[PDB]
């Protein structure tokens, strides 16, 4: 955690319904945006803090 | 009905899922109570329930 | 001479020109164009904004 | 692997999005349509309906 990777997603399509629809995360909890509106949105500066 | 655990999330208002979509649905302007509890001792088998 | 009328011409164009620069007010939502809060939020909370 | 839950570890990845302020490099899975001109259509360019 102190030294949480960043990766930058750029140049792609994604389907977030395969993450949504998958069962396996117990905690997808979303702030600025609906869960169920990934797929509908198109975006940049995407960043993944692991 | 009998869903898997992890499907809880899914019974509710406005979701997009695959026992939402395809096997119960819930409208928007829904009303009601959603009761879910643990059925491990009666509706599972050891051989496959 | 003529301030009077431009005066009123004035303050019909300034008041029309104000209502329509409000539509860019927020307003404590998180956008000002209504479609983004349909894209972005669930109805329970898209209808709060 | 012996401790209950919450202490148990957890991964967090936490995706950080901007929204429709500059043009947009990754999109969803909807299909595009032709274009048309002068007729009034409800559109959607990159989730701006």
């Amino acid at each position: 955690v102190y030294a949480w990777n960043r990766k930058r997603i750029s140049n792609c399509v994604a389907d977030y319904s395969v993450l949504y629809n998958l069962a396996p995360f117990f905690t997808f909890k979303c702030y600025g945006v609906s869960p169920t509106k990934l797929n509908d949105l198109c975006f940049t500066n995407v960043y993944a803090d692991s | 009905f009998v869903i898997r655990g992890d499907e809880v999330r899914q019974i509710a208002p406005g979701q997009t899922g695959n026992i939402a979509d395809y096997n119960y649905k819930l409208p928007d302007d829904f009303t009601g109570c959603v009761i879910a509890w643990n059925s491990n001792k009666l509706d599972s088998k050891v051989s496959g329930n | 001479a003529l301030g009077k009328l431009q005066d009123v011409v004035n303050h019909n164009a300034q008041a029309l020109n104000t209502l329509v620069k409000q539509l860019s007010s927020k307003f404590g939502a998180i956008s000002s164009v209504l479609n983004d809060i349909f894209s972005r939020l669930d109805p329970p909370e898209a209808e709060v904004q | 692997p012996t401790y209950g839950v919450g202490h148990q570890p957890y991964r967090v990845v936490v995706l950080s999005f901007e929204l429709l302020h500059a043009p947009a490099t990754v999109c969803g899975p909807k299909k595009s349509t032709n274009l048309v001109k002068n007729k009034c259509v409800n559109f959607n360019f990159n989730g701006l309906k």
